[PDB]
């Protein structure tokens, strides 16, 4: 199973990881059964 | 196959399911039933 927890929040910083407290909810379980190892980011670029 | 086919001879139509099982997918129907309250009651909510 996949679990996925997740969490919002709003904040107003340049750059940091903010402190506080914040317990994250569950988004979803997927029945997936398969083998993770190794994972990747995916971003967007500009363009003009 | 004609129309006028023997029943030897007619069409038949089939399908064979497998069921394939090694967390499983397909699950029954899982049937309910209505709510009573105060009452002593054996429950069973979600296993
Ligand atoms: C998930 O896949 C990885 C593949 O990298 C498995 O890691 C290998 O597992 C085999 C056993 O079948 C070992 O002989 C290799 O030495 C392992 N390689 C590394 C880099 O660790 C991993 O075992 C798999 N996970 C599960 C639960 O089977």
């Amino acid at each position: 199973y996949f679990k996925i927890y997740s969490k919002h929040t709003p904040i107003n910083l340049v750059r940091d990881l903010p402190q506080g407290f914040s317990a994250l909810e569950p988004l979803v379980d997927l029945p997936i059964g398969i083998n993770i190892t190794r994972f990747q980011t995916l971003l967007a670029l500009h363009r003009s | 196959f004609q129309p006028t086919n023997g029943v030897g001879y007619q069409p038949y139509r089939v399908v064979v399911l497998s069921f394939e099982l090694l967390p499983a997918t397909v699950c029954g129907p899982k049937k309910s039933t209505n709510l009573v309250k105060n009452k002593c009651v054996n429950f069973n909510f979600n296993g």
